[PDB]
């Protein structure tokens, strides 16, 4: 929408719900429910409740970031780099 | 055909995945995240001798 955008998350952001499919190195993020040749078992099924839906960006672990597949052969996973609140 | 290289691995990976999908599901994501971070050193030479 613009190009100044002003926003922050909370912490880990486990429950972001954000547009965006790619990583923080500007890869473009695989859909979880596509089935390129990836090693994976990350079945949208299984996880509904974190809302996994086409290539955006979730995080069902509950990890430090963000993360997401990509659909570089060369590249498996990487994570995405969101602004968070200092508190 | 597909990608069936590592044929093992993915059968290794799969029966702990199916046998943890039950209630060890949490668990097995996280162990996952941690492992194939590893996976990236492994199959760096690993992938790169085998040839088949």
């Amino acid at each position: 929408y613009v190009e100044f955008s002003e926003e922050c998350m909370h912490g880990s952001g486990e429950n972001y719900d954000g547009k965006i499919s790619k990583t923080m190195s500007g890869l473009e993020c695989q859909a979880w429910d596509s089935q390129s040749p990836h090693a994976h078992g990350y079945i949208p099924s299984k996880f509904p409740n974190k809302n996994l839906k086409k290539n955006y960006c979730r995080n069902p672990d509950r990890d430090l970031r963000p993360w997401c597949f990509t659909t570089d052969p060369n590249k498996r996973w990487e994570y995405c780099d969101i602004p968070r609140c200092a508190a | 055909g597909s990608v069936e290289k590592l044929t093992a691995d993915a059968e290794l990976q799969r029966l702990k995945n199916e046998a943890a999908e039950e209630a060890e599901l949490e668990r097995l994501k996280s162990e996952r995240h941690d492992h194939d971070k590893k996976e990236a050193e492994r199959k760096a030479l690993e992938d790169k001798l085998a040839d088949y």
